């Protein structure tokens, strides 16, 4: 809206290649931690399902030495968890003491060798886990399957990382490990949506019209919109979002035995004429006024990061983007998904 | 106009302004009798404000009948995006005083019941927690006095049966919300401003029955134990023993982890309210007898060393700033510290000044006042 504070903000915000990886940078002055998060990309994995996490709780091990233990002596809490496109390991602390931490990170992402019984302790702990095909798939993978996709995932090329708050810059001399690469490029984006995502009882509904920005205004208006109407009608419909930084198209999430009701609600948009004119207008509202108050937040701005790719986009095309949703993107994403219920 | 203008320098610039007011009551909450009125009045009050309120440029309004050491504040908020990023300015106290006089009875009335289950609701879930119900038992019988444990958020059965007359009472509120005395609070541009130098007095409840054991008896089990500080100053109750509950409570390997690993789900918190550090844990009844002289005989025989000490020192100072990161958290810490501590970066400077012969003075006035098993 007010053009000097959209300003204000991308004047903080940066992204630039450092080594062979991508660092995106929000300044905050006189902030009191530093966010950090390096986050790689692993859709590739989810065809050997469960290989990703198993991959997480190796990289904290490198020649016995736990990468956990490491930072929390430093005074650093370092957390590390796995969606369905990428594996994050984030951590707070003082600015101070970002470029060491960050890099002592790297050298245990970036290490690829990991003997026989450190795969086996891993293995058995997740197995464990289970029970407090997902066990199966890792109990046929060994030491040079999990060695190999370390190289060709773990690497500079295929990392984001995200540094929010204080005020240095990241570079290449204090971060040498952004250099560390393999003999393997990027890895391509395909993914095991169909299995590990959805199961057999659910469908995906895309909301694809042209825009990767617009997709997740339009994807988070309908799904609102949907809520909304099925508030007042008391519906019972779960609606929930697949919206992943490596997928063009956003996706909605119904469950299977909700598809009438869902399909219903769907048809029901463009019933009140000024319904979806006047949703849009409290949306673009709604998300200025929610992205000033989560600015504030360091762990707020990186969901900006990973979800609207924020840094390689600017806040003034974000809001660019959210001001050009009209009533026939609506109508457009309307009809599409209404094609998709009916067959 | 104020008398005063104490401007705090060096605050992490926030992408909103906040103002807010604090409004004393000598009383401490128990010896309020109409407790349970009061708080529903005061949510119903919020949500009307609110919408009226929370237009552009304010982001969210906060009106809230609180609890701060055993006395209770009405604390008026105000959440607003800066003029100078606005398309319209913010409206004066003036402005905002007027509107809360302005609510509509019928508007409040409208709220009544909604306000009413949504209270009923949080006293429900705090008495029922079950790693938090505990706790609350101990504080009744050490105190003799539920409104410290079981009725805080409210006696359930004043707040259940109150009738929508409550209306009449709405006036009283809104002349204590608007011409109470109180202290106004402004954060703005890298600062935070305090319209006057006054520390209110806190007030800790002193135990009564000592030595407590809480016998229960359901199947599928839970112990709670309860220790107290004697001579708690400032340095102790908001630095020292948070930073000695992480110590042996939280801050990865904790004594009592270590402790109870070797039998083989551990908390512990320090209630700066009541002065007291509980310790709860889930266990068997056959692992219940030993954990609980386990617990007791590590806690008597505990010691400290100057690594694991500056160790503690960092990590409660990196949760401390987490909280001042949040424009909510820094406020918090802003109205309830005395003094100095007011400062952010004199809190963290406390923190960092802290030695082990602290540790030692909060281990020879420690002393145990508490058990409660399921």
């Amino acid at each position: 809206l007010n053009k000097s504070f959209v300003k204000k903000l991308d004047e903080s915000l940066n992204r630039k290649q450092v080594g062979s990886t991508n660092v995106t940078r929000y300044k905050i002055e006189d902030s009191y931690l530093v966010l950090a998060a390096v986050r790689v990309g692993i859709g590739g994995l989810t065809y050997h399902n469960g290989a990703a996490a198993f991959l997480e709780a190796l990289k904290f091990w490198r020649y016995g030495e736990n990468i956990y233990n490491l930072f929390f002596q430093r005074g650093a809490i370092l957390n590390a968890y796995t969606t369905l496109e990428f594996t994050d390991y984030v951590f707070l602390s003082k600015e101070e003491s970002i470029n060491e931490n960050l890099n002592l990170l790297l050298t245990f992402l970036y290490h690829h060798q990991y003997d026989e019984k450190t795969i086996s302790l891993e293995r058995n702990i997740i197995i464990n886990e289970i029970n407090g095909g997902s066990a199966e798939s890792i109990s046929r993978m060994g030491r040079k399957e999990f060695e190999l996709i370390s190289q060709k995932y773990y690497t500079p090329e295929n990392t984001s990382i995200y540094v929010i708050g204080g005020n240095q810059d990241i570079d290449l001399f204090h971060i040498p490990t952004a250099v560390m690469t393999t003999q393997y490029g990027k890895p391509t984006h395909k993914v095991n949506v169909n299995e590990v995502e959805m199961n057999k009882d659910m469908i995906l509904l895309p909301v694809e019209h042209g825009d990767y920005l617009k997709n997740r205004m339009i994807c988070h208006l309908i799904a609102d919109m949907i809520k909304h109407l099925a508030q007042q009608l008391e519906y019972d419909v779960s609606v929930g979002l697949f919206i992943s930084t490596n997928q063009h198209s956003c996706y909605l999430k119904v469950k299977k035995s909700d598809q009438k009701r869902f399909s219903s609600l769907i048809q029901q948009l463009s019933m009140d004429e000024h319904f979806i004119e006047t949703y849009i207008k409290d949306y673009q509202w709604r998300f200025m006024n929610e992205l000033v108050i989560n600015f504030n937040q360091l762990h707020n701005i990186y969901d900006y990061m990973t979800e609207y790719r924020l840094g390689e986009y600017t806040v003034a095309e974000l809001f660019g983007s959210l001001d050009s949703v009209d009533k026939l993107d609506i109508l457009a994403v309307r009809n599409e998904l209404i094609n998709q219920l009916t067959v | 106009q104020d008398p005063m203008d104490i401007k705090i320098n060096g605050i992490k610039k926030y992408t909103i302004h906040v103002l807010a007011k604090v409004s004393a009551s000598g009383m401490e909450f128990t010896q309020e009798k109409d407790f349970e009125h009061q708080l529903l009045l005061t949510d119903m009050l919020e949500t009307v404000i609110r919408k009226s309120v929370e237009v552009n440029p304010v982001l969210h309004f906060h009106l809230r009948k609180s609890i701060i050491m055993n006395h209770s504040y009405f604390i008026l908020g105000l959440n607003y995006i800066p003029p100078a990023f606005a398309t319209k300015n913010v409206k004066s106290i003036h402005e905002i005083y007027q509107a809360i006089q302005d609510v509509n009875d019928l508007q409040l009335l409208d709220e009544f019941e909604k306000s009413k289950e949504k209270l009923i609701n949080k006293i429900q879930q705090y008495k029922h927690s079950d790693s938090h119900s505990g706790s609350i038992r101990l504080k009744d019988r050490l105190f003799a006095d539920k409104k410290y444990g079981s009725d805080r958020l409210g006696n359930f059965e004043k707040m259940n049966k109150i009738t929508d007359n409550i209306i009449y009472a709405a006036p009283d509120m809104v002349n204590k919300i608007c011409e109470g005395d109180g202290l106004f609070y402004h954060i703005n541009d890298g600062a935070i401003h305090i319209s006057n130098i006054k520390d209110f007095n806190y007030y800790i409840p002193a135990v009564i029955n000592e030595g407590v054991e809480d016998i229960r008896t359901d199947f599928s089990s839970i112990l709670t134990c309860a220790y107290t500080f004697e001579h708690v100053t400032d340095l102790e109750r908001e630095i020292l023993i948070p930073m000695f509950d992480g110590y042996i409570g939280k801050y990865g390997h904790s004594v009592l982890f270590k402790t109870l690993r070797l039998v083989d789900h551990i908390s512990s918190h320090y209630d700066q309210e009541s002065n007291l550090l509980f310790i709860t844990v889930l266990c068997s009844k056959n692992q219940l007898s030993t954990i609980l002289t386990k617990i007791q005989h590590t806690i008597e025989s505990i010691e400290f060393d100057s690594v694991s000490f500056s160790l503690s020192k960092v990590m409660f100072e990196n949760e401390s700033r987490f909280r001042f990161e949040d424009i909510n958290g820094l406020l918090s810490h802003v109205i309830k510290q005395h003094g100095e501590y007011k400062n952010p970066e004199s809190f963290l400077k406390a923190i960092q000044n802290t030695d082990i012969a602290d540790f030692y003075r909060l281990k020879a006035n420690m002393r145990w006042v508490g058990t409660s098993i399921v």
